[PDB]
């Protein structure tokens, strides 16, 4: 759903505290501002990309106190109020599962797990106390046993296959939250996409960081270096070369990460898209919500993400 | 509903009118374009470290064989200048085309047709949309029907009859606390519980929280109605 | 009388649902609502 | 007919409603019955 938001002193990367390289560096105009501008363009697109996804919702339903939900088992997948963060015990294996000088920063999101958590909490006890509609208006209570029965007449089985077989049903349910729990205990693999995506922003900033040691035909890498070694007017000859490859390395950096923001946001784009078909509705639409015929799905959320259980016939 | 239908239009023309930020999205792009043309013409004033930006500046001043080394400066600078702002310009190009693969996917399945995909076409349930025409861009104005005025009512999954267990059709039993009905999901209509709006499966012992109640049968009274007539006619005929 | 504040956001406003094993809503009226998608 | 159509309210609201019958498959199966009926009772006029 989003990445880490990477904002750089552009003029603290290329002319590290040095007042004469950053003389230099104005020599090349706009590029010092350009560079920055790309980088909040991204930063800002990430609450964009996360509110997209999770703010399908300016209302904030919980669950009833009492849990007859005909049988349905939902505790692993609603909050546990007894942690200082209100996240489901399903969330906790995912938030468990994904693990200077130079000008980087990395600034916080907008919205905190916490807020993610509350809201998905409030898709979840929507989803679970009043079906498809609060999708459609204001939320509307139906028991969930009649909410599973008016899923199984939208897959075209008729809703007496459901209160026939409502243990069986239920028990079935309980018994495949069971194997999340299982599947997200056991393997490390499983969030690999999460994974991938933090590692590729990981990978890119130590790429980034390493070019700050690369001479591109200077005498030293060290700014400070140059600037002891030698007077003025011989100093600017190799200190613009230093500029010029610090400057070529973060317009690669910003490149990059400006086509990765664009992955970012298409996936943003599906898992909000999801939320919509797939959460505060039930989709006709074939293999859109895993296989199977859908019938619901709870949205959970993860590390830079979201989790869907798709449940399906 | 033609009321309310014409109401929200004349909303519309108000929020059109009367903020500015409405085309937000639409005067972002064309704001993203000015700004990255300002700056691609920006970086002609640039130096690159040659002696002066002005071109001919350069050739005035300098013979042809120091000239070459200051005007190649100019074009190593201008030459990133302009593979910055395609580049730039290719990412938004990418971006632009996503919101018209979406746009048109819009007009296929909001105007050309009725959307069952939730929340595509605005909150509501989706009744149509109109396309206008924008700046670079595309308005829909999505109709929807939305559940306004809701009332609680008790509710069971079947009703037992003569223990056969019945279904609806369509819809779902409601009661007001006296009597059963039954009603369409999404606007209350209640209607007595006949053998035309329900669907007999099983008995009354396997369905939880199933209630007793009387199903209603059209030929009950329509074969009564012949009963007492036919009881009339025997009775009559020992009158000869 | 006018200063900027800051505050931790309201998600929304929050609403429990009156859920029982046994009891529905449903509207006994509509609106047609008109809303305006803008795009690029 | 009355299998492909439903009831609601009355003739009064809607705009633009017909006048037209709307027919009943009962009603031959319940008045071919009647003739039947008449018969039968007709007949037991002769004992
Ligand atoms: C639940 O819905 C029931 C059906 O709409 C409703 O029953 C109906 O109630 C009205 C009175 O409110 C009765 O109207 C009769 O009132 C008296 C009867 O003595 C007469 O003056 C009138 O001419 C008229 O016949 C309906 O007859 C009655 N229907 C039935 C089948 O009993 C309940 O009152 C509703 N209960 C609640 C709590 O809403
Ligand atoms: C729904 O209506 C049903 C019919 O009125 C009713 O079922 C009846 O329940 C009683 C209580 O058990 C039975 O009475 C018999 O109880 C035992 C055998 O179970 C005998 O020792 C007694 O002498 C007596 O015969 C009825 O036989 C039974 N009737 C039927 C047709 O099942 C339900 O209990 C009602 N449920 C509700 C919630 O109203
Ligand atoms: C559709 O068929 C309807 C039934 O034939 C018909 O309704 C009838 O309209 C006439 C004309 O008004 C009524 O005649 C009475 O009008 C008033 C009293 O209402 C008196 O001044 C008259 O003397 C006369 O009694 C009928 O009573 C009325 N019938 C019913 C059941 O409403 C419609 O007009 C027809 N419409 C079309 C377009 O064909
Ligand atoms: C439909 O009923 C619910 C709750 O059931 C009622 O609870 C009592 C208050 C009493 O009226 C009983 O006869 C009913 O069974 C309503 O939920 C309440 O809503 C108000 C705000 O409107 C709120 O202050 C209460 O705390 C809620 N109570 C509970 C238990 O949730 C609901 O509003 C009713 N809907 C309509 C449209 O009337
Ligand atoms: C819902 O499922 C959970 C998880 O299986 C059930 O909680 C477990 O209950 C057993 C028996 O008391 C305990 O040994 C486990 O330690 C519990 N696990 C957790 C995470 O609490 C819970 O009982 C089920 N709820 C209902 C109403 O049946
Ligand atoms: C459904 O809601 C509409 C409003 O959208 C109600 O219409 C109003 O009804 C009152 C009388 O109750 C009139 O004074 C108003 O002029 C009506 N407004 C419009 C726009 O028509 C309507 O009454 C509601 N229907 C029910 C059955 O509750
Ligand atoms: C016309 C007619 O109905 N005829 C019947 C006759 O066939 C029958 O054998 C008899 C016995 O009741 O009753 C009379
Ligand atoms: C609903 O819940 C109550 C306890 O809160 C229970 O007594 C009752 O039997 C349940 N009814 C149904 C239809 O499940
Ligand atoms: C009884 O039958 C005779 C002829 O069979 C008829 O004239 C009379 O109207 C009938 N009366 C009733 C009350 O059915
Ligand atoms: C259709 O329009 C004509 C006038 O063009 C009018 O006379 C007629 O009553 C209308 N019919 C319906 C069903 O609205």
């Amino acid at each position: 759903v989003s990445m880490t938001k990477t904002s750089v002193d552009c003029t603290m990367y290329i002319c590290g505290d040095s007042t004469e390289c950053s003389n230099l560096l104005l020599q090349y105009g706009s590029f010092c501002t350009q560079l920055n501008r790309a980088l909040t363009g991204i930063a800002v697109e990430q609450d964009k990309n996360t509110q997209e996804v999770f703010a399908q919702v300016k209302q904030i339903y919980k669950t009833p106190p009492i849990k007859d939900f005909g049988g349905f088992n939902f505790s692993q997948i609603l909050p546990d109020p007894s942690k200082p963060s209100k996240r489901s015990f399903i969330e906790d294996l995912l938030f468990n599962k994904v693990t200077k000088f130079n000008g980087l920063t990395v600034l916080p999101p907008l919205l905190t797990d916490e807020m993610i958590a509350q809201y998905t909490s409030a898709l979840l006890a929507g989803t679970i106390t009043s079906g498809w509609t609060f999708g459609a208006g204001a939320a509307l209570q139906i028991p969930f046993a009649m909410q599973m029965a008016y899923r199984f007449n939208g897959i075209g089985v008729t809703q007496n296959v459901l209160y026939e077989n409502q243990k069986l049903i239920a028990n079935q349910f309980n018994s495949a939250i069971g194997k999340i729990q299982d599947s997200l205990s056991s393997t490390a693999s499983a969030l690999g996409k999460l994974q991938d995506v933090v590692n590729q922003n990981a990978q890119a900033l130590n790429t980034l960081v390493k070019q700050l040691s690369s001479n591109f035909g200077a005498i030293s890498s060290v700014l400070n270096d140059i600037l002891a070694r030698l007077d003025k007017v011989e100093a600017e000859v190799q200190i613009d070369r230093l500029i010029t490859g610090r400057l070529q390395s973060l317009q690669t950096y910003v490149t990059q990460q400006l086509i990765r923001a664009a992955e970012i946001r298409a996936s943003a784009n599906l898992a909000a898209t999801k939320m919509s078909e797939c959460v505060l509705g039930q989709s006709k639409r074939v293999d859109f919500c895993g296989k199977g015929y859908h019938l619901m799905s709870f949205p959970q959320s993860a590390p830079h993400g979201v989790v869907f259980l798709h449940v399906t016939y | 509903i033609a009321n309310q239908f014409n109401s929200a239009i004349g909303k519309i023309q108000d929020s059109l009118s009367s903020t500015a930020s409405a085309l937000g999205k639409l005067q972002d792009v064309v704001n993203q374009n000015a700004q990255a043309l300002n700056t691609l013409v920006k970086q002609l004033s640039s130096n690159f470290g040659a002696i002066s930006s002005v071109l001919n500046d350069i050739l005035a001043r300098l013979d042809k064989v120091e000239a070459e080394v200051q005007i190649d400066r100019l074009i190593t600078g201008r030459l990133q200048s302009l593979q910055t702002y395609v580049t730039q310009q290719l990412i938004r190009a990418a971006e632009i085309r996503a919101s018209a693969n979406l746009a048109a996917t819009k007009m296929s399945e909001c105007v050309l047709g009725q959307s069952k995909r939730v929340d595509f076409c605005g909150k509501g349930y989706h009744l149509m949309s109109f396309p206008q025409s924008a700046p670079h861009g595309v308005v829909f104005l999505h109709v929807t029907y939305v559940p306004a005025q809701e009332k609680n009512f008790t509710t069971a999954p079947a009703i037992c009859h003569d223990g056969k267990a019945h279904f609806p059709r369509e819809g779902v039993f409601v009661s007001n606390g006296t009597h059963w009905f039954v009603t369409q999901r999404n606007f209350y209509e209640p209607q007595i519980i006949t053998t035309h709006n329900t669907f007999v499966s099983g008995n009354c012992d396997v369905v939880i929280g199933i209630v007793n109640n009387t199903v209603y049968d059209p030929l009950q009274p329509e074969l009564d109605s012949f009963k007492e007539e036919l009881d009339k006619y025997f009775k009559n005929h020992t009158s000869p | 009388s006018q200063s900027i504040i800051a505050y931790t956001m309201s998600l929304g406003a929050e609403n429990s649902v009156a859920y029982s094993n046994n009891s529905i809503a449903i509207p006994i009226n509509f609106t047609i609502s008109v809303t305006t998608e803008i795009l690029p």
